[PDB]
């Protein structure tokens, strides 16, 4: 009945508890027992106690009984299970055994009968081995106990009153006695209530806080957090506060966010206690620590209370504390770095504005642990909206005057950061997770504010500072995160013709890349032909393109002829030139400057003379790549042009090819990217789309092919930190899309794919899409390179031919061929590999006899688990070819062979 | 053999809660930094494997480039 009422219909709680409280009053034993079969049946228990059991059974006896008569079909149990429906019943559970209290607390309650009976019952199953009647009996119990702390301050302060009302009278007959004789007859009931409370604590909580089960520690802290928060004069005091500290250093995260929940619950939203601060200074320590805590969840909880403890009193937090709060702000974790955002706001955080802005400039100067305040800025963002879109003050104190020029700097990068955020509407990588109505508005609005503002001040900032490279490299980018209709409508035009102004005079004083792809990146964002603001542009593009290759011919004259052997200084001066070129041809047409010739009239002139500085090497390199790469883009379209390309293309990869060996190592690098993005350019997909390209396709030679595994071998897999790997990764990757696209053939990744366990952190996944890549391609072939790649493990510790083979290198063999497996038209695949394996196997011969690459099916063995018991007759047929009776027969150093017949 | 969930060990020994009290470092860690440089910050947003597959060695800043290198990648 019961148990069915609370989960299945959704009937009205106190309309249930009315009508058992109804039966309870017509007979007492049949309704209690009603009430016992509700607790056990909660518990996922099919077993029913009846009369007879309830009448002369004890409890331990009624459990056991109950335990045996379970039926269960798992060792599921409604507290456990998942779903809406279940959570919705955990609920009415706990609000029935409330609302059962609530409505019993003025007569039933105080019989001899009803509490007595349900606590002993809970108090028995909380003891039980049984995790089904453990869990949901304390869950009850903890909910009884807190129904009951109601009925004691609902007494307290009928106490409160009927003294009152007592006194009243003595001041002023029989109505003295009555009094006397209900603050007696509620004092009687304070004692009931005590004992009933203590039964519960001392009989479930004392045991049951500490249970081996998380799930039921965390409910008892729960409970005791709401005591402590409802009743506070009888309750908030060390000899209850204490379990929450001591369950702070609980092993489980679930559990420790409780101990973090409970104490919130104290402070927010009312308090001012004494005893409270006793405490959390006796623990403030474990509470900072637990700002670091390994579960992220748990870590925000505490700087949350860290908060709510700092606006009672900032008595309790040192220096130290505060500051290690402040680093988190640097989180890569969001919810943490914004609750310590939050946290540094209040902390030190009291035109108006300026002051403020001074002061995050100098946090993030203080803090040594980033470098840009991307971070920094996000954590902000949500407290701190209003003064990081305060774009007027900040750029008020960059110009109008004091500042240090290292403060200068970062209050330059904190103000893009803060643009750059509000221009684009998701935080920076690693801190995302869209876009709502009023969020578009508010963009829509910061960028006009952005755009007007920085249209009139930017030009100012870039004549100001430019001389300084972080600085500019910084402004720079403010561009291209303007609305840029603003310029036209706005009647804006004088102030962008200064802009550029600012912007060539700047290219043209800076030899920094950084400084010099702002710029180039900067001209491609003004340069948008949807806006008629580009036809301005375009001209002053086009003239300072001008200057720069007409200044580059004259360059490349004194310095390649032959008389003037040019030094460090010449050659320098001919770098500062060509990388300006090189930077903008990047990201510009430059088509109508036919420049491949001045690039590769320096390129050939390094092979031929082998001493050319590797700086201009590498960006003359870069600049013909994108020479050539402009050229493949328009093609209404001639085919001389087209012939022409075909030229250029075929000996540029000649150059790269030459330069992949060059003693220079970042020269090598340099080429060798350059090259594996023009190979898969130019490929046979170049034509996918469209046939016209059928001419430019380009296959690399063999020679050229085994070169670019040189280099990989060389150069990725050897013997800041983090600077050296992702380019390495960067060099893998470029190579195994000309594997998973075929440009190259499928035997070079044998040679890679025997790495994935050598180096499994820096190149392992890598490693993992270039194999399902090929499984996905052509699972066959994959498999036979699979195989290949052991063969090339085992021929190389021949050189290191028999035998070890309790050895470390062949046991890590094997164990590189227990995951070749797991990766296994399904089955023709593991066919070829056997096949392939045992006839590797007996390649050489032995001259007494096993022939030589025999223990090579110790390493095959690994593979006869995948398939089949049909294949597996097969492969033997196969393997009979090669073995033979006086083989099958010798048992002695032949085991590779007795193994890997088992299957 | 029953599926029914029992405990033989249902409490925490008090000895070891005096021990959590102790020494809690096994549940507690070092501040894992978002990327701290400009350039660590591009490489996370542009690393990972299908980024890094989809996308040049020799990165593009113009669309009208990356096309040509995106174009021959889908495919098979």
């Amino acid at each position: 009945m019961l148990f069915e009422v609370v989960k299945m219909g959704k009937s009205a709680m106190q309309s249930v508890v009315d009508d058992w409280i109804e039966s309870y009053k017509h007979d007492r034993d049949i309704a209690l027992l009603d009430l016992i079969n509700f607790f056990i049946q909660c518990s996922g228990c099919k077993g029913v106690v009846t009369a007879e059991m309830f009448r002369h059974m004890q409890n331990s006896e009624i459990i056991r009984k109950m335990t045996e008569e379970f039926d269960e079909d798992s060792g599921d149990y409604p507290l456990t299970m998942a779903g809406p429906q279940w959570k919705k019943f955990k609920s009415s559970f706990c609000e029935f055994i409330g609302v059962l209290v609530r409505q019993c607390q003025y007569s039933i309650i105080y019989d001899e009968y009803m509490m007595d009976t349900v606590i002993s019952l809970l108090t028995g199953l909380s003891d039980s081995q049984v995790r089904a009647f453990r869990h949901t009996s304390t869950l009850a119990a903890m909910k009884l106990m807190t129904a009951l702390v109601n009925v004691a301050l609902n007494l307290s302060i009928n106490m409160d009153n009927t003294q009152r009302q007592y006194e009243a009278e003595r001041n002023k007959n029989e109505r003295l006695e009555l009094l006397l004789q209900k603050r007696k007859e509620l004092q009687e009931n304070q004692d009931e209530i005590e004992n009933m409370m203590n039964a519960i604590f001392k009989g479930v909580f004392v045991h049951r806080y500490r249970d081996a089960i998380a799930e039921i520690r965390a409910i008892c802290i729960e409970e005791i957090g709401i005591w402590m928060k409802m009743y506070s004069d009888a309750f908030l005091n060390d000899s209850y506060l204490k379990y929450v500290g001591w369950t702070m250093h609980d092993k489980q995260g679930e559990v420790r966010l409780k101990c973090l929940t409970a104490l919130q619950g104290l402070y927010y939203n009312k308090e001012l206690n004494s005893k409270l601060e006793l405490f959390t200074s006796r623990f403030k320590d474990r509470i900072v620590s637990m700002t670091l805590d390994k579960e992220y969840d748990v870590a925000v909880q505490a700087i949350k209370l860290l908060t709510l403890v700092l606006q009672s009193s900032e008595e309790v937090l040192t220096a130290e504390d505060c500051e290690n709060v402040y680093h988190l702000v640097y989180s890569a974790h969001r919810p943490v770095a914004v609750a310590a955002g939050e946290f540094l706001y209040k902390k030190l955080f009291s035109g108006p504005n300026a002051n403020l802005v001074k002061t995050l400039v100098f946090f993030f100067l203080e803090s040594e642990l980033h470098e840009h305040a991307a971070y920094l800025v996000d954590s902000m963002w949500d407290c701190a909206t209003e003064l990081l879109k305060d774009w007027e003050c900040m750029n008020s104190l960059l110009l109008e005057e004091a500042l240090t020029d290292r403060q200068e700097s970062a209050l330059i990068e904190i103000m893009l950061c803060t643009i750059r955020q509000a221009a684009e509407c998701h935080p920076p990588v690693g801190r995302g997770t869209v876009l709502t109505a009023k969020e578009k508005k508010t963009q829509l609005d910061d960028r006009t504010k952005i755009t007007e503002l920085f249209a009139v001040a930017l030009p100012q900032l870039l004549a100001k500072y430019s001389v300084d490279a972080e600085k500019v490299t910084n402004l720079l980018q403010l561009p291209q995160y303007f609305d840029l209709e603003i310029y036209t409508t706005g009647r804006l035009e004088k102030h962008l013709d200064a802009l550029l102004r600012q912007i060539r005079n700047i290219v043209e004083k800076h030899t920094d890349t950084d400084v010099l792809e702002a710029c180039s990146k900067t001209y491609h964002a003004l340069c948008n032909e949807e806006f008629t603001i580009f036809n301005r542009v375009d001209i002053s593009r086009s003239q300072l393109i001008d200057e720069l290759a007409d200044k580059f011919n004259r360059l490349l004259e004194d310095f390649l002829q032959e008389g003037e052997e040019p030094d460090e200084d010449d050659a320098y001066q001919v770098l500062s030139t060509l990388k300006r070129i090189t930077a903008f041809h990047n990201a510009h047409d430059l088509s109508k400057w036919d420049l491949f010739a001045c690039n590769y009239k320096l390129l050939k002139t390094g092979i031929e003379n082998g001493d050319m500085p590797e700086q201009i090497v590498i960006h003359a390199l870069q600049c013909t790549h994108y020479v050539i790469l402009w050229q493949l883009a328009k093609i209404s379209s001639t085919k001389e042009d087209l012939l022409r390309l075909k030229k250029q293309m075929r000996v540029f990869c000649q150059i790269c090819q030459h330069y992949l060996t060059n003693v220079n190592t970042t020269v090598k690098e340099q080429a060798f990217t350059i090259l594996c993005d023009i190979l898969m350019i130019f490929s046979h997909q170049i034509m996918s789309g469209r046939d016209m390209l059928e001419p430019l396709v380009y296959t690399p030679d063999s020679s050229l092919q085994s070169e670019l595994l040189s280099f990989i071998l060389d150069h990725v897999f050897i013997e800041s930190k983090i600077e050296a790997l992702h380019k390495r990764r960067n060099l893998l990757a470029a190579f195994c899309k000309l594997i998973v696209y075929t440009v190259v053939e499928m035997n070079t990744a044998a040679d890679i794919f025997k790495q994935y366990m050598k180096y499994y952190n820096d190149y392992g996944d890598i490693i993992k899409e270039t194999m399902s890549k090929t499984r996905q391609i052509d699972k066959i072939q994959c498999a036979k390179t699979l195989i290949l790649s052991l063969q090339q493990l085992f021929n190389e510790m021949i050189q290191e031919y028999n035998f070890d083979r309790s050895s470390s290198t062949f046991s890590g063999i094997k164990e590189l061929a227990r995951r070749f497996a797991l990766t296994f038209k399904t089955r023709e695949a593991i066919a070829m590999l056997h096949k392939d394996g045992i006839e590797f196997a007996f390649k050489e011969p032995n001259q007494g006899e096993p022939p030589l690459n025999l223990a090579f099916l110790d390493i095959l063995s690994e593979f006869s688990s995948k398939l089949l018991r049909q294949d597996k007759r097969t492969v033997y047929v196969y393997l009979e070819k090669f073995m033979t009776f006086q083989m099958s027969l010798r048992r002695e150093v032949w085991l590779p062979l007795m193994s890997y017949r088992n299957s | 053999k029953r599926k029914l969930i029992v405990d033989s060990v249902k409490e925490l020994d008090s000895k070891t809660i005096r021990a959590q009290l102790s020494d809690y470092s096994d549940i507690v860690t070092t501040l894992d930094l978002a990327p701290p440089t400009k350039k660590l910050m591009m490489w996370k947003e542009t690393g990972g494997v299908e980024k890094l597959f989809s996308l040049p060695a020799q990165p593009l800043w113009n669309n009208r480039l990356l096309k040509l290198f995106t174009r021959c990648l889908t495919p098979l």
